[PDB]
């Protein structure tokens, strides 16, 4: 469905509008969503001060 | 026949209004509809 005319979306009975970006899955539409996370590679300074230190340094 | 736009005129007893329906407002663009030729 890739660089495809409004006329071929429509002779393939798919939507124009449609956006893209999920996967068809035993036919279910399902979508993967963005997990966040702390980025990789990075030095990090925090106070877990519930603990034997005073200051954390992370990577 | 010997006749002016100026008599025809004339002829009519009362002929000759809301005119800021096309003021430009920058505030207050137009609609769009469904064609079949776009992105």
């Amino acid at each position: 469905l890739n660089g495809l005319t409004d006329r071929d979306l429509c002779e393939l009975n798919e939507c124009p509008l449609d956006p893209g970006g999920y996967f068809i899955i035993n036919g279910s539409e399902k979508v993967l969503i963005a997990q966040e996370k702390m980025a990789t590679n990075t030095v990090y300074v925090f106070a877990k001060k519930d603990s034997k230190y005073a200051y954390t340094g992370e990577c | 026949v010997l006749l002016d736009p100026a008599d025809e005129k004339l002829l009519e007893e009362e002929i000759q209004r809301s005119q800021q329906h096309a003021k430009v407002v920058p505030w207050m663009r137009k609609t769009e509809y469904i064609s079949t030729e776009f992105n």
